[PDB]
């Protein structure tokens, strides 16, 4: 009965909702909740693989899709549509991966169902020095025919210090 | 969904959610707990008295959302039960022990919702003994 983390997040989104009469709102609190998620996974993962540190964001988004999704989601989304310069790719889905259904009619049309993954991929990846943009671009709980996440790799984040 | 994810949302929520922010968690639990309960073997409960409902809980509810058993049940045969975890996951020093409430809210709603779907009305409570030791009190009217 491990439908305890979809059942949760679901029932968050409808919390933010009634807390925020703008989605807008929603999307920023998913993502700053995302991020603060990332930034945990990312040390969970890594002792719970030992891949060790990427070089090239094309092998990154291997580690991702191949390792990660499929650790934590028990998936493997699948990687297209890259950059000639190879600093942006997509991750595509069959569907949506934190929501399965959306309560009719639709008053929420702005809201990003499922924003804290992408805060959980920039979390995370800031964690080993990389400053990437991970962006729904199609979704299909919005009618799309396949959920895709686009993943830009933005700089390299200088050490700490 | 992985484990640890669960534990990593539940954290985040009760920091973002930070007595009517108990009320909001101990809600949120409450509808999950519903969802849960029911798809649980509820029907085997037909029929049974309510020691049995709570025996339920205690390992058919808690082993599917914690990956293991209640540590200890006791019961003052009043509508009054005390479930302990000697080990509760969610709570991930002494300067903790006023935080600890906050991280007990949403489950004492899975508890609660779990016993709705079941056809039970009650309110549940929880405090915390020596970390990670806690104790859910369930109440049923009666
Ligand atoms: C190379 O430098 C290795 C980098 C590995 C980064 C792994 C990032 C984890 C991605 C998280 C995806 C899991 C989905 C969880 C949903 C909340």
């Amino acid at each position: 009965s491990s439908e305890l983390f979809t059942l949760t997040y679901g029932a968050l989104v409808t919390q933010l909702c009634k807390d925020y009469e703008n989605d807008e709102d929603v999307n920023k609190q998913l993502d700053r909740m995302g991020y603060n998620i990332g930034v945990r996974l990312i040390e969970d993962f890594l002792a719970r693989s030992n891949v060790g540190r990427c070089h090239d964001f094309r092998e990154t988004a291997d580690v991702i899709a191949k390792v990660a999704f499929k650790m934590y989601l028990g998936i493997t989304p699948s990687i297209t549509n890259w950059s000639p310069a190879g600093d942006e790719f997509s991750l595509i889905l069959e569907n949506n991966p934190l929501v399965d259904f959306v309560e009719l009619p639709d008053n929420h049309s702005a809201l990003i169902y499922s924003n804290l993954l992408c805060g959980v991929l920039r979390g995370a990846l800031e964690m080993v020095q990389m400053a990437v943009e991970a962006k729904f671009v199609q979704d299909t709980l919005k009618g799309d025919g396949v959920t895709e996440i686009r993943m830009r790799f933005i700089r390299r984040i200088e050490d700490n210090l | 969904a992985d484990t640890v994810l669960f534990e990593f949302l539940h954290t985040e929520m009760v920091a973002e959610l930070w007595k009517m922010s108990l009320s909001v968690l101990e809600g949120m639990g409450f509808r999950v707990g519903q969802a849960l309960g029911e798809r649980l073997p509820r029907e085997t409960l037909a029929f049974r008295e309510e020691l049995d409902v709570l025996k339920f809980l205690c390992k058919d509810l808690w082993v599917a959302v914690f990956q293991k058993q209640m540590d200890s049940l006791r019961t003052n045969h009043q509508g009054t039960y005390v479930l302990q975890d000697n080990s509760f996951p969610l709570l991930l020093g002494l300067q903790y022990l006023e935080e600890a409430p906050k991280f007990l809210a949403f489950t004492c709603g899975l508890l609660r919702g779990a016993l709705y779907t079941l056809g039970i009305e009650s309110v549940v409570t929880a405090s915390v003994a020596a970390l990670p030791v806690c104790k859910f009190q369930v109440v049923i009217p009666k």
